[PDB]
């Protein structure tokens, strides 16, 4: 659908009202397909490695999050149609600028292919962001046709600061979601008892990231 | 109290980042 019109008439009061908003049927199903055909392709061929935490101390990773995932940055040949997701979500963002609470988005993460094999797997209650590392929206697309929540699990379940309900986001095929990534959005990944694929990107407040930069190069 | 960054997913924090 059109950025622009979606942008500022729907995803900026969506998400500066309630820090959370949900677009559905965002590609369309030939694309949407496309896109899964693509991950499905880069699990079969062995890209994906155990998830990872941004600060590891004793703890397996695999009792915090039990997907896999790998790194794409677009261009690569085969990931075409994962590209092109990109460039999307990045149209909407620019549309947004300045306007998405204070924040001046600059950039971005690369996106992360990520799939939770079954088996139970899932990702405890955390915050993307709870440190200052510049992430301030995270974006994710499900691509699960025939994802079957109330059998097979996998419910992205939000509790947004301050509201008398929280946000059951199951990943349904062809969903686009936001939210802030800071501590206002806590979030589990509830058991998956199928195979559960998801692409998230993180985008980057410019003057936070600066200061993560900048912890980072110093130490 | 725990310290959340031991939840928080990765992310690549050298390289560049993209610019959008």
């Amino acid at each position: 659908l059109p950025a622009l019109k979606l942008a500022l008439e729907y995803i900026v009061p969506c998400m500066n009202k309630h820090g959370i908003c949900v677009v559905d049927d965002f590609l369309g199903k030939e694309t949407g397909q496309q896109i899964g055909d693509e991950v499905r392709a880069l699990h079969d061929t062995g890209k994906f490695t155990d998830g990872q935490l941004v600060s590891q101390k004793s703890d397996s990773s695999k009792d915090i999050r039990g997907d896999k995932i790998t790194w794409i940055e677009g261009k690569e040949p085969g990931c075409e149609t994962i590209g092109l997701l990109m460039s999307s979500m990045d149209d909407l963002i620019r549309h947004c600028n300045g306007k998405l609470g204070s924040y001046k988005i600059n950039g971005r993460t690369k996106a992360m292919v990520a799939c939770y094999p079954g088996n139970g797997t899932g990702y405890v209650r955390h915050v993307d962001n709870p440190n200052g590392d510049g992430r301030c929206v995270t974006c994710i697309y499900y691509l699960n046709k025939d994802w079957d929540a109330k059998v097979s699990g996998g419910i992205l379940r939000i509790f947004p600061e301050g509201k008398a309900q929280f946000a059951d986001i199951e990943p349904k095929f062809d969903r686009l979601l936001f939210f802030w990534s800071d501590r206002r959005n806590p979030h589990e990944v509830q058991p998956a008892y199928a195979t559960r694929y998801a692409i998230s990107v993180w985008y980057f407040d410019a003057d936070e990231r600066a200061r993560a930069k900048v912890k980072y190069l110093t130490g | 109290e725990l310290d959340l960054e031991t939840l928080a997913p990765y992310i690549p924090m050298d390289g560049e980042d993209f610019q959008l």
